[PDB]
This record gives structure tokens, C-alpha cells and sequence, in this order.
């Protein structure tokens, strides 16, 4: 009878579980064009499509993203990935699984460190497809 | 290796790298892993310059020679068991540095076959 | 690595040169004093890493003047002027000059008697201890270029 | 004799009561064109129409928005909804009911969770029509 | 999961090696001491979840030197230098090195006597206990594709 | 609506299972104890409305270990490890699991003796009591459309 | 078993170790063009290239950057540099070395001081190439 | 063995020492054009020039800037100035002197006062040339 | 031997002393065009003119601005004003008087009040000319 | 089968002019324009067209790094002798299906640029041309 807490979040990336994950987010943003109809004061819209956006935040524990994309990006070939997120709070009502597909990342962080600060990596991406598993 | 041109280009590249090796690092730089990485980076940049001018084929690699290093470690009495690859790579090797590089060269046109149908 | 004892002894030497009253370090000695003693101590030290091998240090130093005989407060107001003259921008400790960042002063009563509390802060960078191994120079470099 | 408190707010979406609702907002923004009249120093305006805007904030308790729009959006057909809001503070003067119609949502949130944070969903939308019920 | 007892015993061992004065853990023992004892305790622990199965921990450790005999403050100023040498960047506890984030020090009077309070903070990540069931490998996968 | 008594009794049962020392609830009982008792209490509750019919609750729970016999501090350091094992992510009270948000610990002296204070916070949502009237179903709907 | 701490960070610039370094960062930002495919609602992207960006922060201890670039910049000849960064936390899993090549700096700071403030220098740059050494 | 502190900063403007100076700053910002080379994924740049920028902050003690520029600016003739900055911290390693030449100021403050506030003047400028004296 | 304090500030507007004045400011902003000279790396500028800007802040004590401009503005005739500011701190070195001429205000505030707040008026303006009296 | 990654990027283009590789190409262009004549047929409302021939037109844009075009054509143009050249263009994107390589023949340039520079502007050269023949090598 609680709201789902993000402490109970799990992520699978490229078929591999990501033990160190801080937050996950994925959103679909619709494209709308304004249409004015004769005799009608309120302005309406027409739905044209969507764009998928998201990002992953993880602690700096290994060279995961380097091994994923660094060598392939230089040669001019871009890879795509699949991600599965799960949110299963024991106090909540149920579990929620979603697959995010055709993922292309936006950048690659080679090095980022500061004295007295523990390292983190945030990686935006774009996607195209998704699937529903175990929706509540 | 039977062709004169390929061996000549290999020897020229080796002798041109050797001056950069000697004039800077021989007898002046301490044999530490950081300095080895610096030398590797310099050699890799030099090889990329040759790759740009189409003297050699692309995608050449420079890295620490693992087999010679392991052989030297055995010859010195060090034990190579229960040792990680990374541990072996940055082990102390006295005054010896072992490096390996991989490049590709192409031959010239020598034989041509032309089939003509009337 | 600068020693705190050296800083304290340098400040005590300055006080001894410029004043005729006695300077004490322990609380026991000041209670045995018949009149108008000094008390010097290091109040706080804060140490923070700014680089891999260096630390940033902030030190607060307190100087107290306690007038035992009655009717000695105007002396408390002259001594503050003398102390203000003594410490200005930096002090020199073991061939090093340490910057003074700010000066704070208060006159309050401790138990039944009013006292003068003169404090200032020092800021400097110090290097941490580390042990480094020794390597011999590169004598032989064997590179083999395959294919 | 009090101002209305949002603690006494209720929402109906698509004919279904939304038990978990944090805040509701709906606004009409008029379109105005500047007109300068000869001999008059002050600049006047002409009213041209309006655009309806609003948003809903709710705690993450179920997959309400997924079931509402996710499958239909992929196939290229966009649905419209009706919402009814009620604000009835016992200390206030009376109740206020408003119906908001022809609702089209702006996005869809698939997953958004963070460690140590209880999840929330905010969903902007646009509307065209409205009706007054029990105005004070 | 690192044990606090192990950390305390490692620090006590360091102190025993590098000093000749006695080190105590309870308040009762320090009052029975005839002179110049040590007191070591863990001041505070704060635990926060950063991932599903790991925690972030900040530990504050306090080391006190109490001079019982009169006129022992200059020893209080030497001991601070020695302690500053001892703890620099990290300490090793049960084949693990724990980073030291900051160091704080103060000299104040407790009851009638001045004492030295040397504190520093440790930061590290630790994993929480959990029980996981066991599954056997997939031997048979039956998929039927209709129509 | 969860009861505070149930939470307290569940925690007392956990302590009774995993420890051999006695657990007390009132201050009177701990002074009569001959040695090494436990004290458990609920420190604070904060309740805030988040929806029309639900509340958000933060509860702070304090567990104190008081060593009466002399030279029992190393036991104070072992007990903290055991308590750290016991409470990890959530506790189950009346077929419900309540999340644990943070853990705080301190070792300070109360009066003449040092004690251990182990605290943690619980966070959950609960529903408020309300009375709703009953309506019968619509049987007849009469609509007349004029003009 | 810790996240890497930036306190254990080392930098080599132009073959010389930089003893005074506060933070280091280097990032590759991909160029993406939107492509809409007929019959597909989700908008896809095409990978076209990348731009390298980074910066160095160091305490004001010497005239390093002046000696590096000041005289050459005036005459119209621009130099390029190579940097090697190493992050080796004793508690972490391993070391990470990366070489950043073809570095061109963005500006030069001649003087920047304020009363009561200890001096710092931050120097953005752009790069083109990189190499992986001792990735985890 | 300290970082240089701005408390030990001195300024000479138009051959006259400025006793009241709060902070000094001067920077050179390079002009770069993007160039894409065929067969190369990373985007390169070409160096084109630079622009000099800086500012001075001083306490309001006299009418220095008025006497410097006010009367000449009205008549349509713009003056240029030379500045010399020195940073010599006793604890630091050495002194640093830089001359900034062909200075043209950006504005002139006639009056700026507020009740309970001690007055300050900040004056941006642009320059073209510089010289190194006693670099470390 | 102090910096001038704005507590000792006086203003004359339209020949009338303004007893209630909170702060005064007037600034001249130069117009500069970039010029690139062949063979020279540093970019130079050419001085083209200036724009005068300022503002007055005063407590709401009377309808000063209303009587100054409100009736004339409606009919299409704009007035100009002269202001004299004086800063004479007893501890400072001397007094400073400046006349600001050809002042045209930017707006007019009819009413602005809030419950529990004491009223203030801030009035930006633009000017063209100035004169120096008693510069230090 | 169709993917966004299959669209060819122009960064993977290469050019040979007169047998010499030019590393400094910004864009390459070649196109054939057909000549058509309107023909009105009795009893038909929609007018038809007759194909009669074609024009080849193109252009090359390159960064200004050397005097390539000067050495190619400058001295011969003055004397009254016009030269003809052959160009080969290759487009090879690793993420596409394959390569596209075309040889353009009988190329005559339209003009010659001796100097074009501006302060604060980097140099570029644009060279339009015409052509008559072509061949296909490795089409997709």
C-alpha cells in the first residue's frame, strides 16, 4: 500500500545485469501540430509521432561504456542495444517490467574525476521501440 | 619476406623509430610503467603518421610484448602462477623493456592477366 | 611538514620579546600567578586534501590576557593595541611565511572576571608523507615489428 | 470562511476516480494581436482565440497512463479523454466542479525511478472545451 | 561486511606500536590511571543506501590524550605531530584500505583540565546481507507458434 | 491503520530472539537491573498529509545498551555489529514490510557512564479513518427534452 | 570494492607530469541527424561524427600555460599536445589509463587574482583522437 | 610552497600605481572554425585569431576613470592605455609580471551609490597586445 | 580615509530636492565595432558612440512621477529633465557632483502595492549629456 | 530491411582527379540534364514529350591548400589549348550495403580562380565543370 520506491530498481543492459545503477528514466515525447478550425475558438492539435529519450546514471566501477561503444564508434559503425528495467517494491502492489529497444547513446565519457569526489557517469540516449511486461 | 621492398620498408621504419628511442629514453628515463606507457603512446602516434601517408596499411597496434616479458620473468626466478595478466604486464623488469608492434605492407603490381573475347 | 610546536614557540618568542608579563601554556600555572599573566594555545586545526599529495590547513590560535589585580582593564585595552601591531599579514616559522586571513577579538567575563580573547587564523598548504620505490634507467629497449 | 484548501481535491479521469492525485491545474491562454489606432497613444489588442493547457501530478501506484495510451499511440491512433475536478472544502463557502473535455496528453513516462526516492508522475495535456457545474 | 571491532583493534594496534603511554577503551580505566593515558572510541556512524545491495558509511573516530601530571602540555603539542604523521590518506583493515576524508583537532578544557581531541572520518561502501534461492539450468524449452 | 504497539512488540521479539540480555521499556526497570540491560522506545513520529485520505509517517526508533559492570565496552562494540546484521532494508509488521531509510549510531556518555545509542528511521504510508454513507443503485432515470 | 575516488588522479601533459591538478574531464559528443521513415511512428537518427571536449583545472603554481602557448600563438602558429590521465584507487578494482591526442586549447589566462582568494586556472580544450590503456 | 594569493596583487594603470584595487583579470579568447576532413570521424578546428578581454574592480576613492576618459570621449577621440600587473606572494615560488597594452574601456560609470553600501567600480575593457616579464 | 558610503547621497530632480531617495545610478555604454587588420592576430575595435542609462529608486511618499509626466505623456508630448547627484562622505576625501541632462524616463508606475510590504518605486531612464562639478 | 543507419554519409567520399588523389574535397557533384521537346498530339488532352539529348554538369569544392587548378589549366588556357580530364568518385559508408564508384570523363572546367581571400575567413575554392561520358564501377 506504498508508492513504489526506486531503491528496488534493477536494470539489464545488452543482456547483462547492471549491479551499479543509481537512476533510470525513459520518456516518449509526442509531436503535435496546431490546427485552427473555422468557427471554433479553441485551437486543436494533430498527432504526428514521438521521440524517445532517456538516461542512465551509474557509479564509476568499471569501463562498461568504453567496451560497449568506444572502438566501434571510431570506425564509423554505430551499435544499438536493448534495456530491461524492473521495479518491484515488496510493500507496493506489484512489479513493473519494460523493455526499451533500438537504443543509441548520445555521448561517451572517457575521463571525469575530481579530488575528494566519488565518480559517477550519466549517459543520455534515444530509443524507438518498447514492450510491456508485467504491467500493473 | 622474400621480397626486397617489404623488408626494406620494415627496416626503414625500425631504424627511424630507433633514433627516437635512443636520443630520449636510453640511459635517461627510469624504467617505470608510466614511462613505458609514454613511450608506447609516442610510438603509436609515429605509426599513425605513417598510416596517414599510405606507406603502410591502417589499424596498426603497439603494445607490451607479453611472451618475452614472461620468459624474462621465468629467467629471473619469479613465479608466474596465480598471477593476473595485468599483474604480469606491469611487473618490474629491471632495465629491460619489451614491446611488440604489428603493421601491414602491400606489394607492387608484377603480374597482370587480361582475357579478351572476340 | 611543519610542526605545531615550532609555531607555538615562535609566537611565544614574539610575546616574550614584546611584553613583560609572563606567558603560560597550562591552566595550572595561570592560577598560581599573582597577577596579569598570558595564556596561549592552539584552538582548532582543520585539514582537507586539495591534491593527491598536499593538504590545506586552517589553524585558529588563541591568546588570553587575564588581569588578576583589581582595576587593570585599561591595561586590557592597551594590550589589544600592542597585539594588533604585532600580527599583521604573516608570521615567519622555520624559513616559511604563513598568511594571516582574519583577526577576531572579544571581551567577555569568565566566571566572575572579564578577560580579553585575541584570536587569528593561519592558512597554508603542506605535503603529506609517502614512500616511493626506486627504478634503474632504461638500458635495453627491444621492439619487434611483425608482418 | 477559509480559502479553499487543495487537500479537499478530487479527480475523475476517463470516468474513473483517481484516488492518488497530488495536484491538478487547467488554464486557458488567450491569443491577442496588437492593433495601433490613429490618433491614440495607447496600443490596443484584438482577441483571436485561446489554447487550453494543464497537467496532472500523481503518485506511482499503478500503470494507469500505460493502459490509457501506450498501445494505441504506437499504431497511429490518438485517444481523447474527459476529466472532472471537484474542490469542496468543509470550511469554505461551497463546492466547485469543472469538466475539461477533448484532452490530449503531451507525453508518456515509461520508467522513472531513483534510489531513495518515492516515484511521482507529472503529465501535461491540452484541451479544447469545458463546462461549469456548481460554480460559487 | 566489515566489523567495527576490527577497525578499533587495528587503530589500537597502531597506537600501541607508535606510543609508550597506555591506551584505554572505557572511562573507568582512565580515572584509575596515574598519568598520561589515551582514550579511543567510535563517535558516530551514518549509513545511507546508495544502491539496491550496498550502503554508504561515514565513521567518526575520536582519540583523546589526557595529561594527569602537572606541566605536560608541551607533550600534548608533540603528540599531535606524531598522530598527524600516523594517519594520512588511508588505513588498512582486513585486507582493505579505507580512505580518510578529513581531519579535525581541538584543544579545550574538560572540567578543570585541558585535553587534546584528535578526530578523523572514514568513508567506504559496504554490501548488505541477502538470501537468494537457487535455480537449475534450463534443460527443455517448448515453444509452439500458432497460425 | 498500523498500531505503534505492534511495531514495538515486533522489534522486542527480534531482540529477544537474537540476544540473551534483558530488554526493558521503562526507565525504572533499567535502574534495578544488575547488569547489561536493553532499553527500547519510539523517539519521534511525524505525520503529514500527502493525499485526501492518506498520510506520510516517519518514525524514529531508539535502542540503547547500557553496560552496568565495569570493563564491558568491547561487548558494546560487538553488539553494534549484531544489531547492524539484524536491521537491513525492511521489517515485517502485521503482514506488511516497512522500508528503512537510514541508520544512525553514536557512543556518548550519559552522566558518568558511556552508552550505545542505535537508531533507525521507518517510512510508510497509512490511510485515515472516514465514514461514508450508502446509496442504492439507480433504478429509474427520467429525462425530458424540451422544444 | 569502492567507487573510484578522484583523489587518486594523475595527469601527464606534453610529456610532463602535472603535480598540481584539481580535476580532469574529457567527453565525446556525437552528431545525430533525425530521419523519419515512412510507416514508422518513432523518429530515428543517423550517426554522423563526434566532437571532443574537455577541460583542466589546476592551482596557480607556475606559468605552465604561458610557456606552452603564449609566444607561438602571437606569431600565427598553433601547437597541439597529448595528455595521459590515470585513475588508480587502492580500494577500487583496477587502474584506468587514457591518452587524449591532438589537443587544442580554447583560451589563455594571463592574470586573474582577487584579494583573499587562492588562484586557480581552468582551461577548456578540444581533441580528436584517443587510445585505451589498462581499461577495466 | 603555497598557491599564489591575490592579496599580494599590484596594478599600474597609465603609468600610475592604483593603490585601491580589488581584483584584476585578463584573458585571451581564441577564434576557431570547424573543419570536417573526408574519412575522419572527429571534427577538427582551424585557429583564426583571438580577442582580449578583462576587467578591473576598485573601491570608489577618487574620480580616476572620469579624469581618464570622460572629456575625451565626448569630443569623439578615444584614448588607449597600458597596464602592468604584478603578483608576488612571499610564500609562493616567484613573482609574475605581465603588461597589457592597447587597452580600450567598455563604459564609464558616472554615479552609482546606495544607502548603507560602500561604493565599488568595475570596468571591463578589451586589449590587443601583451608582454611577459618575470614569468615563473 | 574611507570609501564613500551611499548613506551620504543627495539628489536634485527637475530643480527640486528628492528627500526620499534610496539609490541612484547612471552609466555610459560605448558602441564598438570589430575591425580585423591584415597581418594582425588580435582583433581591434572602433569607437562609434555611447548610450546613457540609469535608474532611480525611491520610497512611495508622494505622487512625484505622476505630476511629472502622466498628463503630458497622454497628449503626445514628452518632457525632458535635469538631475544633479552629490556624494559627500565626511570621512572620505572630498565631494563629487555630477549633472545628468536630457533625461527621458522609460515607464510610469501608476499603482503597485502588496499586503505587509512598504512601497518602493524604481524608474529607469536614458540621458544624453553630462557635466562635471567638484570632481576629486 | 530499411534502417536509418543505411543512409550514406558524405564524410566517406573520395575523389581522384587526373589520376591523382585529392585529400581535400568538400563536395563532389555530377548530373545529366535531359533535353525535351513538347509534342501536341491531335485528339489528346495531355501533351507529350520527345527525348532529344542531355547535358552533364557538375562542380567540385575544395579547401584552399595548394595551387592544384593553377598547375592544371592556367598556362594551357592562355595558349589556346583546352585540356580534358577524368575524375573518379567513390562513396563507401561502412553501415550501408555497398560502395558506389563512378568515373566521369571528358571534363572541361568553366573558370579558374587566381585569388579569393578575406580577412578573418578561411579559404575555399569552387570549380564548376561540364562532361560528356561516364562509366559504372561497383554499383549497389
Amino acid at each position: 500500500r506504498n508508492v513504489m520506491s526506486g531503491t528496488w530498481g534493477e536494470l539489464w543492459l545488452d543482456g547483462n545485469k547492471v549491479a551499479e545503477v543509481k537512476k533510470f528514466q525513459a520518456k516518449m515525447e509526442f509531436t503535435k501540430e496546431d490546427i485552427i478550425i473555422a468557427g471554433q475558438m479553441g485551437t486543436d492539435t494533430k498527432y504526428m509521432g514521438y521521440k524517445g529519450k532517456g538516461s542512465i546514471t551509474l557509479y564509476h566501477v568499471s569501463s562498461r561504456m568504453h567496451k560497449l561503444i568506444g572502438e566501434k564508434i571510431k570506425r564509423g559503425s554505430e551499435p544499438r542495444f536493448v534495456a530491461i528495467s524492473k521495479l518491484n517494491d515488496p510493500d507496493s502492489y506489484g512489479a513493473e517490467r519494460i523493455a526499451v529497444k533500438n537504443i543509441a547513446f548520445d555521448d561517451l565519457t572517457l575521463a571525469d574525476w575530481e579530488v575528494g569526489v566519488k565518480g559517477e557517469i550519466e549517459a543520455p540516449f534515444t530509443f524507438t521501440e518498447y514492450d510491456f511486461l508485467d504491467i500493473i | 619476406f622474400q621480397k626486397i621492398k617489404i623488408v626494406d620498408t620494415l627496416d626503414i621504419i625500425h631504424s627511424d623509430i630507433r633514433k627516437v628511442i635512443i636520443d630520449d629514453y636510453i640511459g635517461k628515463v627510469t624504467n617505470s610503467y608510466d614511462n613505458k606507457c609514454l613511450l608506447i603512446v609516442a610510438i603509436k602516434s609515429y605509426l599513425e603518421e605513417l598510416e596517414k601517408s599510405a606507406l603502410i596499411e591502417s589499424d596498426s597496434t603497439v603494445e607490451i610484448d607479453f611472451e618475452a616479458q614472461k620468459s624474462y620473468l621465468k629467467s629471473k626466478g619469479v613465479d608466474l602462477s596465480y598471477m593476473t595478466l595485468q599483474e604480469i604486464k606491469e611487473a618490474n623488469t629491471g632495465s629491460k623493456v619489451f614491446l611488440k608492434a604489428k603493421i601491414k605492407v602491400l606489394d607492387a603490381m608484377e603480374d597482370i592477366d587480361l582475357s579478351i573475347e572476340i | 611538514m611543519l610542526k605545531y610546536k615550532e609555531i607555538l614557540e615562535t609566537i611565544i618568542e614574539i610575546l616574550k620579546k614584546n611584553f613583560t608579563e609572563s606567558i603560560f601554556i597550562d591552566d595550572e600555572s595561570v592560577q598560581g600567578s599573582e597577577g596579569s599573566c598570558f595564556f596561549v594555545s592552539i584552538l582548532s586545526v582543520i585539514c582537507t586534501p586539495v591534491m593527491l599529495n598536499t593538504n590545506n590547513k586552517d589553524i585558529v590560535i588563541s591568546i588570553k590576557y587575564l588581569p588578576k589585580p583589581q582595576s587593570k582593564s585599561i591595561r586590557m585595552y592597551e594590550i589589544s593595541d600592542e597585539l594588533n601591531k604585532l600580527f599583521n599579514r604573516n608570521i615567519k616559522v622555520t624559513d616559511r611565511k604563513l598568511n594571516i586571513t582574519k583577526l577576531e577579538q572579544s571581551i567577555k567575563k569568565e566566571e566572575s572576571i572579564y578577560v580579553l580573547n585575541f584570536t587569528f587564523t593561519l592558512n597554508y598548504l603542506d605535503s603529506v608523507y609517502e614512500e616511493d620505490v626506486v627504478y634503474e634507467n632504461m638500458k635495453e629497449i627491444n621492439l619487434n615489428l611483425g608482418e
